[PDB]
DNA sequence: AACGGCGCCCGAACAGGGACTG
DNA sequence: CAGTCCCTGTTCGGGCGCCG
């Protein structure tokens, strides 16, 4: 009874033809159960060869939950659809988010299933379950409801999304709610008891309309940053200063007040690296001056709506990673580090995902974007082990570099 | 007037703006006219094939190929101007069964449906772009020309429709006999269950008769019912599989083109036959483009090829998975970046075997190696058994502690064990993390002219030690690189060395143990002879300690 | 002399970043 | 600042094996 909103892709490009890759026994077991039920109950319908289009599928668990959730790789789709979920049917993001004492994130996207997809649009929504041992060909499916995880879901049932919420925005003209994705951010000043009380008064106005029971909570005014910081020694070696030259050097293309004349001044000759050498009167007021400039904002850094967000990442050893977000080189929106997360001092894959699902998790609270990351692994590496530790509904994108440390920047 | 035949059609369209095949035919020879107008004679009779007129302004070039061990003849068409016109189809095989990954089953079938592509409909609105031409003499009856109903074989689309129908059709019959697993790979179908041999017939011709219903016949021509039986190149015995006999071809002369085939065949055999080695021979493959002319063989690749027969004249076999028994792998280093590995449950009862050569990055070290084998062979087991196996790796646990844990990029090896066998995985060296209190620091630097490529590399210490050496044909990278490595010769057994270049220091710090480059290779050749050695960088141009003086040298 | 799938080892073409020169 | 170079990386198409 609901009309099809009609979707188009982007002018001058095809649909998506991503290769689906292999998948565990227990991944390909809960996604045949889980598109069974999907098929009768007429989310999904089975297709032939004659689609050419197609994009990836496997199964994730989110955090402390033991239900498989199907996840699809939409990211081609997504960047093939883009005016549409973003100048078309655009969901504006509330700057207030970030400022809340605490925001939950509900997942959603099973109330996407209620609204039919447009049928000239249905065969970009394909995806194809292998087979283990390949014993038999690919099983293809295609959508015929919003899909989860496609950018145009929450777009289209934006409106649907009003309306079903426009009760309690009244009953609460304070909480601040962000759909992005099949999340919902939910964020309140009220206390814990009082926040979680609000939260289930949402879950009951949804239910009079699988994962709703779950509440991811976030708390974006205990996020911190981490500034470049200089050392304090109480003997410097002329090793130690040339690597404070070093990395006071690397930090004026952030901060151009930041002078090296006095402290080079100090490595005067060809001496041995471990010979001390203490600091003069124009050295220590030079070091002290530099250490006020870091201190001090940066020039001209701002968030521009039209620009992509970048991260990139840097392993730092005994589970301590640093990252930076920025739209412009050197003109950083936000830095920050985690420790001692999940897979700490045995698993460097499982820390990097769990660090890149953090990262996209700020910058969908502070911008509403996900960020494009550089991610310090070899492809074959990430490309292997990734999807085993991936707790999230969405996949932001990536790249792979390899940039060895010549000087400790972002942690000493 | 055709029947309509019990298969879905597949809807199939052309891409837009374009017509249909209008290719002349080959001239071919008088054998095969006469095999050709007997098949077209059959076909129209059975409806695979309807006559067409001047209605239709299509032609296709067509001829015929020798069936494999057979008499029968293999109509093909060549429709490469028809694909190149025809939509695009998402391929449904996505992969090769392995015989390692089949479970012990007490009856097994394995079936060969007879006419695949000649029993699935074509697309109605499509069978008009599908004319051909049949002469009945060479140069004089025009010979009337029809058309195809079915999928002719040649088309870019014929697979992919054969392997979605056939699979519809499985797929009632298979929901009716849960416990039977059935192994689809184009019309080949191996049917296995741990029914009674005598309870196992009657299902087969249930599904004899199921596939019969859509007009899939079973001959009993290739019907097998007693093992060994050859599916997929191999032959499957009840406990045991091993690959159909392989021949490498023992040619006086060699040629481009042989090598090409004997490693093809050894890159076959490594599957199953352990230690397998294909360098030397694809190291005679580099540089010569031309497939007939012959290549004399070099003592490292008669060698090799001498170890690859001897391993091929022992009889070896498979044996197959048992889900209650854990997935072991274990890696052996052959040499010079080749590995070998062999996937078992049992001891010395491999499923499989394999080997990775790969040799990727101008620098490496046997860590980085052996961390690209794990990954291959990862991802090779989930796509057989869907799961990862242990690991057990000649590499020390606190070796591999030490290397991930520095590293400055994220690596990690699934749960895994060591084994104490020759020869072990290990770092060469390592750089300290601190500089070394007494040992003479070297300042180096080299400097190179981008247009006469002369340049000049050398150091200068705290002790007054100096050395600058001037270099013909070089780039700046290989004088920073000159220079670090005449620091590393003319220095004592610990050694503090302060660099300005970024391009040498980040080859050093990834520990490489082998270089495409001679000179890194030495490099590395001090590198372990060393004690301790303390790599420092500095920026370039910026009155930075003794990195100015040794400037003014080189520059 | 046809089509599709997977694997390997190969070279050519292309991309991207530090560094030097106009 | 552009425009190069040097160096290293990935991508892709074809050679071969193998299956149908
Ligand atoms: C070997 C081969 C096969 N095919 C296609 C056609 C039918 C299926 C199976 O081929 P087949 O089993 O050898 O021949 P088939 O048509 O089934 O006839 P039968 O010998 O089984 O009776 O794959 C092809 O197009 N080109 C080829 O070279
Ligand atoms: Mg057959
Ligand atoms: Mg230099």
């Amino acid at each position: 009874p609901i009309e099809t909103v009609p979707v188009k892709l982007k002018p001058g490009m095809d649909g998506p033809k991503v290769k689906q890759w292999p998948l565990t026994e227990e991944k390909i077991k809960a996604l045949v159960e889980i598109c069974t039920e999907m098929e009768k109950e007429g989310k999904i319908s089975k297709i032939g060869p004659e689609n050419p289009y197609n994009t990836p599928v496997f199964a994730i668990k989110k955090k402390d939950s033991t239900k498989w959730r199907k996840l699809v790789d939409f990211r081609e789709l997504n960047k093939r659809t883009q005016d549409f979920w973003e100048v078309q049917l655009g969901i504006p993001h509330p700057a207030g988010l970030k400022k809340k004492k605490s925001v939950t994130v509900l997942d959603v996207g099973d109330a996407y299933f209620s609204v039919p997809l447009d049928e000239d649009f249905r065969k970009y929504t394909a995806f194809t379950i292998p087979s283990i041992n390949n014993e038999t060909p690919g099983i293809r499916y295609q959508y015929n409801v919003l899909p989860q995880g496609w950018k145009g879901s929450p777009a289209i049932f934006q409106s649907s999304m009003t309306k079903i919420l426009e009760p309690f925005k009244k009953q609460n003209p304070d909480i601040v709610i962000y759909q992005y994705m099949d999340d919902l951010y939910v964020g309140s000043d009220l206390e814990i008891g009082q926040h979680r009380t609000k939260i289930e008064e949402l879950r009951q106005h949804l239910l009079r309309w699988p994962f709703l029971w779950m509440g991811y909570e976030l708390h974006p005014d205990k996020w911190t940053v981490q500034p470049i910081v200089l050392p304090e020694k109480d003997s410097w070696t002329v090793n130690d200063i040339q690597k404070l030259v070093g990395k006071l050097n690397w930090a004026s293309q952030i901060y151009p007040g930041i002078k090296v004349r006095q402290l080079s001044k100090l490595l005067r000759g060809t001496k041995a690296l471990t010979e001390v050498i203490p600091l003069t009167e124009e050295a220590e007021l030079e070091l002290a001056e530099n250490r006020e400039i870091l201190k001090e904002p940066v020039h001209g850094v701002y968030y521009d709506p039209s620009k992509d967000l970048i991260a990139e990442i840097q392993k730092q050893g005994q589970g301590q990673w640093t990252y930076q977000i920025y739209q412009e080189p050197f003109k950083n929106l936000k830095t920050g580090k985690y420790a001692r997360m999940r897979g700490a001092h045995t698993n460097d894959v499982k820390q990097l995902t769990e660090a890149v699902q953090k990262i996209t998790t700020e910058s969908i609270v502070i911008w509403g974007k996900t960020p494009k990351f550089k991610l310090p692994i070899q492809k074959e590496t990430w490309e292997t082990w990734w999807t085993e530790y991936w707790q999230a509904t969405w996949i932001p994108e990536w790249e792979f570099v390899n940039t060895p440390p010549l000087v400790k920047l972002w942690y000493q | 007037m055709v029947p309509i035949s019990p298969i879905e059609t597949v809807p199939v369209k052309l891409k837009p703006g374009m017509d249909g095949p209008k290719v002349k035919q080959w001239p071919l020879t008088e054998e095969k006219i006469k095999a050709l107008v007997e098949i077209c004679t059959e076909m129209e009779k059975e409806g695979k094939i309807s006559k067409i007129g001047p209605e239709n302004p299509y032609n296709t070039p067509v001829f015929a190929c020798k069936k494999k061990d057979s008499t029968k003849w293999r109509k093909l068409v060549d429709f490469r101007e028809l694909n190149k016109r025809t939509q695009d189809f998402w391929e449904v095989q996505l992969g090769i069964p392995h015989p390692a990954g089949l479970k012990k089953k007490k009856s097994v079938t394995v079936l060969d449906v007879g006419d695949a592509y000649f029993s699935v409909p074509l697309d109605e609105d499509f069978r008009k772009y599908t004319a051909f031409t049949i002469p009945s003499i060479n140069n004089e009856t025009p010979g009337i020309r029809y058309q195809y109903n079915v999928l002719p074989q040649g088309w870019k689309g014929s697979p992919a429709i054969f392997q979605s129908s056939m699979t519809k059709i499985l797929e009632p019959f298979k929901k009716q006999n849960p416990d039977i697993v059935i192994y689809q790979y184009m019309d080949d179908l191996y049917v296995g269950s741990d029914l009674e041999i005598g309870q196992h017939r009657t299902k087969i011709e249930e599904l004899r008769q199921h596939l019969l219903r859509w007009g899939l016949t079973t001959p009993d021509k290739k019907h097998q019912k007693e093992p060994p039986f050859l599916w997929m190149g191999y032959e499957l015995h009840p406990d045991k599989w091993t690959v159909q006999p392989i021949v490498l071809p023992e040619k006086d002369s060699w040629t481009v083109n042989d090598i090409q085939k004997l490693v093809g065949k050894l890159n076959w055999a490594s599957q199953i036959y352990p230690g397998i080695k294909v360098r030397q021979l694809s190291k005679l493959l580099r540089g010569t483009k031309a497939l007939t002319e012959v290549i004399p063989l070099t003592e490292e690749a008669e060698l090799e090829l001498a170890e690859n027969r001897e391993i091929l004249k022992e009889p070896v076999h498979g044996v197959y998975y048992d889900p209650s028994k854990d997935l072991i792998a274990e890696i052996q280093k052959q040499g010079q970046g080749q590995w070998t590995y062999q996937i078992y449950q049992e001891p010395f009862k491999n499923l499989k075997t394999g080997k990775y050569a790969r040799m990727r990055g101008a620098h490496t070290n046997d860590v980085k190696q052996l961390t690209e084998a794990v990954q291959k062979i990862t991802t090779e087991s989930i796509v057989i058994w869907g799961k990862t196996p242990k690991f057990k790796l000649p590499i020390q646990k606190e070796t591999w502690e030490t290397w991930w844990t520095e590293y400055w990029q994220a690596t990690w090896i699934p749960e895994w064990e060591f084994v104490n066998t020759p020869p072990l995985v290990k770092l060469w060296y390592q750089l300290e993390k601190e500089p070394i209190v007494g040992a003479e620091t070297f300042y180096v630097d080299g400097a190179a002219n981008r247009e006469t490529k002369l340049g000049k590399a050398g150091y200068v210490t705290n002790k007054g030690r100096q050395k600058v050496v001037p270099l013909t044909n070089t780039t700046n990278q290989k004088t920073e690189l000159q220079a670090i490595y005449l620091a590393l010769q003319d220095s004592g057994l610990e050694v503090n060395i302060v660099t300005d270049s970024q391009y040498a220091l980040g080859i050093i710090q990834a520990q490489p143990d082998k270089s495409e480059s001679e000179l890194v290779n030495q490099i590395i050749e001090q590198l372990i002879k060393k004690e301790k050695v303390y790599l420092a960088w500095v920026p370039a141009h910026k009155g930075i300690g003794g990195n100015e003086q040794v400037d003014k040298l080189v520059s």
